[PDB]
Order: C-alpha cells, then sequence, then structure tokens
C-alpha cells in the first residue's frame, strides 16, 4: 500500500458500497488517508460496482 | 436584538456560495467561519446576521490618527457586536 | 472570536468556544474546509 501510494502512474481503486471503501474513507492512519485522498477525486473513477 | 457580526472574506473561512447573486442575508455564505457562527450562536441563544467588513481589512491602528480599521474598527467603533473570522489574538488588539 | 471591550457576550461565547473544543467539532470543521475539500489528490 506505501508503493501506491507514493507513486500516481498506477491508478487503484475499490468496491463502491462495501466496508473496503469506508475502511479508506475513515482511516486515520497516513498510508491509508493518503490513499483515500486521491481515490475520492481521481478522474476517470477509480470505484467499480 | 439580531447580533450584527463581523467577518471577512478569506476562504475558505467565508466564501460566497454558488447561486449567492440569487440569495440573501447569512444564506449567501459558507465557509468555517459560517458553520462556527451558526455553533456560537446555537450555543449562546442569539440570532445574527453576518456582515462583511466594509474595507476588507482584519485591523491596524493608524500611528499618526490612532485610529482602528477592519474588523477591530467595527468592533472598536460599535458598528458590530462580534467578530467571527480568523482574527488573531494580539497585544495590541487585547488592549482595545 | 472577539467582542468590544466588556461585552456581556464574551462570557459565553468563551465556554462555547471550548465545548466545541472539547467536543471535537472545531477538529471537524477545520477537517471539512482544509482537507475534505482539498483538490491536490
Amino acid at each position: 500500500a506505501e508503493d501506491l501510494a507514493k507513486q500516481t502512474e498506477i491508478a487503484y481503486g475499490t468496491l463502491d458500497s462495501g466496508s473496503t471503501k469506508e475502511f479508506f474513507r475513515r482511516s486515520k492512519i497516513a498510508v491509508y488517508e493518503k490513499m483515500w485522498t486521491y481515490m475520492r477525486s481521481a478522474e476517470p473513477s477509480v470505484f467499480t460496482r | 436584538r439580531t447580533v450584527v457580526v463581523t467577518t471577512i472574506m478569506e476562504s475558505p473561512y467565508v466564501m460566497y456560495k454558488k447561486n449567492h447573486e440569487m440569495f440573501e442575508g447569512n444564506d449567501k455564505y459558507e465557509g468555517y467561519c459560517v458553520d462556527l457562527a451558526s455553533e456560537i450562536a446555537k450555543h449562546i441563544g442569539i440570532k445574527y446576521k453576518i456582515a462583511i467588513v466594509p474595507d476588507g481589512k482584519y485591523g491596524a491602528r493608524d500611528a499618526d490618527t490612532k485610529i482602528w480599521n477592519g474588523m477591530v474598527g467595527e468592533l472598536v467603533y460599535g458598528k458590530a457586536e462580534i467578530a467571527i473570522a480568523p482574527l488573531t489574538i494580539t497585544l495590541v488588539r487585547e488592549e482595545v | 472570536v472577539a467582542t468590544p471591550k466588556g461585552s456581556s457576550l464574551r462570557t459565553p461565547v468563551n465556554l462555547a468556544v471550548l465545548k466545541l473544543s472539547e467536543a471535537g467539532v472545531l477538529d471537524k470543521l477545520k477537517n471539512k474546509w482544509w482537507y475534505d475539500k482539498g483538490e491536490c489528490g
């Protein structure tokens, strides 16, 4: 996850409407907060149905 | 009586809302200090009107005339009842 | 939060700031307006 958080070439996301997305949305852990900050605003959407 | 709140257009403290051109009163504005004003007013039990400081300044005293401008001046001269803004606590302001 | 010198509003406003601080509401508001809405990732 740290690798993902420190780069931008490789996009990444989660499932919508489940516990994984909520995990990132709520995390206070720096690496996961950084990942959420990226995912929530990424275009096109990185989330899947 | 409605409490006159002086504040300043400084993002993200106070910002013009989308559609402000057709909105009135406090509904024209959003931001941290807009939310804070609502919370403070609720706890203290007062109604209020947000008013953007006329001169767009925080507040300093002219060394020559000794007149205060900005939000500080609005309070000093009785034009506002409270300032809810990113207003720094300082010695010279605490004197007045 | 500033008031004219000697204003009767000061005491209540001060206690409100402390209550909001201690309830975590000031932190929630800062995160709302700085970070939740950030545009740089």
